């Protein structure tokens, strides 16, 4: 029969660690806060707008 | 996403969404269900889309694969393998979002230095996505993938 | 910030998988709940002064707050209220609108009971208000709609008591 | 207009127009007809959505016409008329145009400061173009009174 | 900024009239012609690159301009006059979109003829590489289409010369 | 139209369920009422006409509404304005006795608005004439009766406003 | 309700409520106790009163139940018995009420031509509203028996 | 310390009212799932032992934390941090049978971040720890018990953090 | 609550809750419908409870009623009836939680620190509270009525 | 399975399958979720199972593992280890089957003449099971382990 | 023979894995619509003859093939051909319990055609008729089971043909 293994790229890049909610909560915020693309700048590029 | 950039924009100017935001958010509200049909193919060919566009990837750039190429050895061929399908998922999270913000900042902000801190060659790198593009629209109805090859297109911009 | 969509995928992201049949599930709930999302968002933008005006009205005043000693008294202090409300409503029509209560607790939420305890303000009393700005703008946009702002407004309440 | 709103946005990062936005160019483009049906509706039953509205408007707020008040005498009511009027034209304009940006540019920019100067009511002059929007739903089909009524909104929001 | 909707309200606009029937007109044409507009934005979008090295190798190059002493010479002169370059195909692109000649008006050509005039830059240089950009994108994007933009690259030489 | 019985049924039919406990105190609460109901109907229609002719006395009469180009000002018109009180005090005593504003919606405050607006007709002096109507009603019915007449008579007048 | 009927009349009488219109309020006013307790036991007894009157309604006529009947089979007697469940919870209501009103909006208006429409036979249902009068009439007071007879034979004349 | 139970009677007494029908609900779903978590407690109280055991050898064991001055090496510190880990265990089946994280945060997690850095503890080496007890704990417990034990692992690996 | 009274026994005693403390837990979770059920009847009949109750306690009790008592005047009558209401209401967060832990906690704690600057007599409270148990007990059948009652019981011996 | 043993045993006698056997196959399928549960605790923990218990039989029988043994060395010990997996492997496809088939056909039918073939001593294999038996009952609840006990007490039994 | 439960297993067996996720997701299809093929078999079971009996009618009777010279002529080839009628219904029901047509294929379909070829026995008439029993079963089992049903009375079909 085939065999149906898993290709090697899958295990490699795979977290197999069953994080939860506090855990998914925390991992995805971690780092700088997100204020620092989820803002805006100003620019006075032109007076006749 | 859309609706997530049209807040933000929004929330910086202390205006509530104003119809042209609205009307931007209603438009991809309304394609949703194409998109989510989009990743939901690439997701399920997942495997034969990274397989085979490696398999080009290595055949274009036989270096790569060589002795004293970066990805030289089997280890090493499944690490390049699975940046490809790292980056496969993140289009897959970019055509649902509608917008290239996640795939943006997941990975491709510093991607030069990470990739020349590995030793990587970013040119390489760019010829495996476009691999993995022209197998996605083969996967795709001509709408559907030239909506998803935008993505791969954005990716490959990055790349290089 | 967050809404649905980017909550998903980035949970998804955390968990290194692709989307799943669960995490398609919610997107396509968001996605058929949406156009009424963007339909009352509409509704309370236009309404926005005097979704405030009534709540202001059913609650805050001819008190013993608006009156003397009472910390809404004084012009400076009731043009911060009314602001304060309006504040509450457009984030609630933020999070109604993303899906998500992240933009309340990152945006609003955070230090907000610190500095109302500082500045004297009644933590119960912009409780009561906001809960009033809730009636009201559902009334405006509808019932189904209505529940949706309700979600975040009582997101605010909490993050206030 | 949405052309110039996305040319706007794109001269500002410095980026040629996006596959997304030139799609959005394309349908505001071929939807045109729709938008100056809508349009050709409302200017041609201007004289009733004003007289109706401004009757409508008078009876809800009696103290706006009544003696020592902005709109006593024949004269004022004739002029407060034609500030309807203007505005109504102004909510043709902006869905001809698919933004509101013209709405905005002609009309709603320093209405407050005008207003006050005249001694005029703002928040009356807002109830007034709500009943100018009641009007409406009835001359336009449901589907074609939510895209009027948007341009309608966004000036009694400004307004108020 | 302008386009041909805005124009086309605003002189409704400044006769204090509703659109007129011819006015309606006006947009229609406008409306006929948007479709191959969009066509031609997306083109020399993808061929922005090969557009300005193509026109840059044609008239800029092996030239006493940038060699030694021509002030095209040193590497950062090459880059802002390719820049320039970019600019001007942009801006092109963004009146060809819009079929209105304002944002060329405004945006680039005023104080551009100060400012090259004082650094040097070679205006009659740059009105040769602008006009070989314009002959190659007519090229790319097809003759009605380069009829479109050809206009807007004689503003903008206009506007330097 | 509808009853208060009437609209408990209608609720428990909405439901599904035979009568329950709560229906059962409902239905009671209207059944206890009855007698209070009844008797003040009877006096409504006896003194009916003085109600009409006090109303408008301590209102609109001796007032610029009556006198030349005040909507009142002739014998067809003054004629019109009491057979409308009269209209909204008939619907109104039948309402009290239903114990429901079914009857008031579906009858009396159907177009009222739009019909009064478009003739010209003062909603607002209509509103202040059904007030004090309201008033000299409940002084002629009773303490208990004058509550009830008030909750019916309030919605006829909310309606026209 | 009888008060319901009443202001029925008076309305398009155009007239205030008659005084022996008045007085039928009032005696409706003094039965609504021994109404509502007269229901109760009809609710209370709901379960056993329905079931002895569909054996009879069988028993009578025994082709509704056998095969090739409207109702053969267990799930379509189940059926047949809600429909007699919504038929007693209609006449209970109608007690409660005092007048024929609750009834007539709710089963009694174009029922015939629902139950042709579906197949059911009328006469077999009307035979099956007669067998729960004689139950009810078993479970209740003499008296209490000859107003439910009378709001059960109204339904059966209806059914007719 | 708090309940599930002892959670929704606290809300509610906190609005000043009874238990709702909601508060109800939820007070039979925690009733409902009881028997699960006394099972899944049974489980691993029994094999707790094994639990700390299996986790401090697939992560903390043959490594420099356990070798010569790495804060696990020396016995008095090795018995030290297993004991740690039985504490995290136990508390998080204490949590697990509460159905509440009340439990952790006001025991387990009130100052271990301060503790922790005073001693010198590595963080990041418990929280890897106590993931394995995570992994080992919901294989033990089954799926469902499982995800349970999860998030109160996860919880106490975020206080840590 | 029984889980939380078994947890805090055991961390104290540092350990793994003891089989006999599961069994508990799993009795207590099996008998927690009818604890529910217990609960759900006391808070439908609160008001018959609070003014039946009430009213037994102030003939039994004519002093607090009386001029120079505490509760003279309908204000303060009222306000203790809320109290009244207060304590039944931790009496069925108790049946629901099944220990005293919520009771004690909520109230009955500083309760004579409180009620002696108020100026009340705690006895007075207590005999309010036994009636409140009596009319509890009528309106429960007699298993239900002791489990209630229990709670009731250690409401009076703390006032007392 | 228990579906094909009462199959079988229907189409032995040419009959639809008896009132008692459709009995058995609904207990069966309604027991299947517990089934599962069962059988997926003991794959979670294939590794623990088969460490501990080759520990124990190694201990408990030190001829095979010592030198001149069947099992010495790691090379072999390795694949007497395996064996191990394969028995609890069948084990798991038993409970979840709800029968001994699926290990008799598997693994059961000539294990004699298979080891005897290979050199192993069957003895001693049947107390390896008989550790993982006792390893599974401590990992599964006390009536799960019983469950799962019977299966593992079928193979050491056949092995026997 | 070789059930749905079984196949699993035994593919599972065949790459030496462990039941995983996906086959156990299979295992809880079948654990879920047992019920349904239990309750469907029973029918069958007690209406077997009148399955066969409204087939035969509906695609059999008065006909060529019960007529002098066809095949169902004479009582020895009737009988003979209801027996087969019901063995083909017995083994659909066998089938449809197990969730495998492996007991058709293996009892039944092993050399069907070439007996009935040998014989002379219709294959055309055979399949009308099991075609027929198919619709009488799908009504008497209701549409639900009766899919489950028609698949493998559709297996049969297919082997004879
Ligand atoms: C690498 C060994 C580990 C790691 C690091 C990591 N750091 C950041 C972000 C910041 N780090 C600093 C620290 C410094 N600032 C300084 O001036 C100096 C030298 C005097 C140091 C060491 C600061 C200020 C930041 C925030 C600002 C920034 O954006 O850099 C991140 C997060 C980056 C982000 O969120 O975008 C990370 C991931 N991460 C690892 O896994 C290693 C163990
Ligand atoms: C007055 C000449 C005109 C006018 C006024 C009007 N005001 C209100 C209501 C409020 N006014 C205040 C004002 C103040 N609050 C302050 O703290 C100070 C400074 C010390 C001021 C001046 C407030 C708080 C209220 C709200 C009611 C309250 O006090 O609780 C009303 C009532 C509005 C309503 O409909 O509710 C009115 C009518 N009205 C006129 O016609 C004049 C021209
Ligand atoms: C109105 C319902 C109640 C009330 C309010 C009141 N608030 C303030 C002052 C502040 N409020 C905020 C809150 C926010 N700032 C924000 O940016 C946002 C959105 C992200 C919120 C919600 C802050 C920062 C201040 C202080 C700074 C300022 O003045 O703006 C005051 C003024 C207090 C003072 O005397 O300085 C008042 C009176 N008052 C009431 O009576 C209501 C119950
Ligand atoms: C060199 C090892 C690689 C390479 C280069 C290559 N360059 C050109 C053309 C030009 N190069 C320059 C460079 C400079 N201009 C400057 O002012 C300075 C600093 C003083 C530098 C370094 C310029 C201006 C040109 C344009 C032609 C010109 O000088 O006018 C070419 C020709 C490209 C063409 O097709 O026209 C090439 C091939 N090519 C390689 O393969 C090497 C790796
Ligand atoms: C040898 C005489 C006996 C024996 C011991 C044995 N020990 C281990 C593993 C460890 N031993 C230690 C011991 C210490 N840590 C300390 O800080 C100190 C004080 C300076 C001591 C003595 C530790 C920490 C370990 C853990 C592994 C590690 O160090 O990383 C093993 C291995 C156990 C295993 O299976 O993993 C063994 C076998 N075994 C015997 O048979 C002797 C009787
Ligand atoms: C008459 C004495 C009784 C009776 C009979 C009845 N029979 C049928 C139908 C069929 N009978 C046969 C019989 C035979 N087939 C044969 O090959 C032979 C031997 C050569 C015999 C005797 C068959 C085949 C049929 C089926 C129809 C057909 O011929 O194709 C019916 C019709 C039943 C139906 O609805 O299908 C009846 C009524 N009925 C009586 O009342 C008598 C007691
Ligand atoms: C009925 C739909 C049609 C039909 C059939 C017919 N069959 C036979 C005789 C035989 N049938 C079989 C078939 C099977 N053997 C099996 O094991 C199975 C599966 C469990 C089947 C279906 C065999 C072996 C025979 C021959 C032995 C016997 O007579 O039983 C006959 C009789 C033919 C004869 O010569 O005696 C007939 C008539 N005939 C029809 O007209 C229908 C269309
Ligand atoms: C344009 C047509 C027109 C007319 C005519 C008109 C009449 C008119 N007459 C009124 C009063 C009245 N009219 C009379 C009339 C009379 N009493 C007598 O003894 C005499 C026989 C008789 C006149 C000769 C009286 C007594 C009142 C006052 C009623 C009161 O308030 O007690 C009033 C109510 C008070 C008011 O004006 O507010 C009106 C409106 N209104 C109109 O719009
Ligand atoms: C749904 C039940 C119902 C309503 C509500 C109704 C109202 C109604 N009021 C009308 C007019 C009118 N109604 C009034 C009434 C008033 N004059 C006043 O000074 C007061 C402010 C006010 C009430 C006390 C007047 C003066 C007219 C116009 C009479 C005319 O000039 O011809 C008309 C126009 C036809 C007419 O002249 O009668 C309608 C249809 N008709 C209805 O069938």
């Amino acid at each position: 029969p085939e065999k149906e293994e898993t290709p090697r790229f899958v295990e490699l890049g795979a977290v197999t660690e069953l994080r939860t909610e506090p855990a998914i909560q925390f991992r995805a915020n971690q780092g700088v806060s997100k204020r620092r693309e989820q803002t805006k700048v100003f620019k006075l590029t032109d007076l006749n707008d | 996403s859309v609706v997530t950039k049209s807040i933000v924009n929004a929330d910086a100017e202390a205006r509530y969404l104003s119809p042209g935001e609205l009307d931007r958010i209603k438009n991809f509200v309304s394609t949703g269900e194409r998109r989510l049909r989009i990743a939901q193919t690439l997701t399920e060919n997942r495997e034969r889309i990274v397989k085979q566009a490696g398999d080009q990837l290595f055949q274009k750039r036989p270096d790569v694969v060589s002795p004293g190429g970066n990805a030289y050895g089997e280890e090493m061929t499944a690490t390049c393998l699975r940046d490809l399908d790292y980056y496969l998922r993140l289009v897959t999270y970019g055509i649902v979002a509608g917008d290239v913000t996640p795939i943006e900042e997941i990975g491709l902000v510093g991607v030069r230095e990470m990739y020349n801190s590995l030793g990587t060659p970013i040119p390489a790198v760019a010829e495996g996505i476009r691999a993995m593009k022209n197998v996605a629209c083969s996967l795709l109805s001509a709408e559907d993938a030239a909506e998803a090859g935008s993505y791969f297109d954005f990716v490959i911009g990055a790349m290089q | 910030m967050q809404d649905a969509i980017t909550a998903v995928i980035n949970a998804s992201d955390v968990q290194g998988k692709y989307l799943d049949t669960a995490a398609m599930e919610k997107l396509k709930a968001y996605f058929a709940t949406g156009e009424l999302r963007v339909r009352a968002a509409s509704v309370i933008s236009a309404n926005a002064a005097n979704i405030v005006k009534e709540a202001v009205a059913k609650s805050l005043l001819y008190s013993d707050i608006t009156r003397p000693g009472g910390n809404m008294y004084t012009t400076r202090r009731y043009a911060a209220c009314i602001r304060d409300l309006d504040y509450y409503l457009r984030y609630a029509t933020y999070a109604m609108l993303a899906g998500d209560p992240s933009i309340l607790d990152e945006r609003v939420l955070n230090g907000l009971k610190e500095t109302y305890n500082s500045l004297g303000v009644p933590i119960a009393a912009t409780v009561q208000a906001i809960q009033a700005m809730k009636e009201v703008t559902a009334s405006l946009v509808g019932a189904d709609a209505g529940k949706e702002m309700g979600i975040y407004f009582d997101y605010i309440c909490s993050g206030l008591s």
